């Protein structure tokens, strides 16, 4: 029974021979986890006198 | 010497005879299995891995 094992770990799969390994090893979701800008008071209360 | 020469007052002379013989051959099997897991299959880099 030739199984799976564990590549990430290190352990390569059976049928993976000499120098191989699996070469899709996870999944990229693509979705970056950003923060938003942080609130801002002081700002928003000022009037502007141009030069 | 072994001529099959026949005189005029014929009679039993010359007499063959015949043999035949027999061949042979028999029947052999063969065969062999490999195994998988199920993991091995459905966790692998390659789709189309059977």
């Amino acid at each position: 029974m030739l199984n799976y094992n564990a590549p990430i770990d290190g352990q390569k799969s059976s049928i993976d021979g000499a120098g191989s390994d699996q070469m899709n090893t996870f999944y990229w979701l693509k979705k970056a986890i950003i923060q938003a800008r942080k609130d801002q008071y002081f700002m928003p209360l000022a009037s502007v006198t141009n030069m | 010497s072994k001529l099959p020469l026949l005189t005029e007052n014929g009679g039993r002379v010359n007499r063959v005879g015949f043999t035949r013989l027999s061949r042979e051959g028999s029947i052999h099997k063969f065969g062999f299995f490999y195994e998988f897991t199920q993991e091995s299959l459905d966790f692998d880099s390659d789709d189309q891995l059977k």
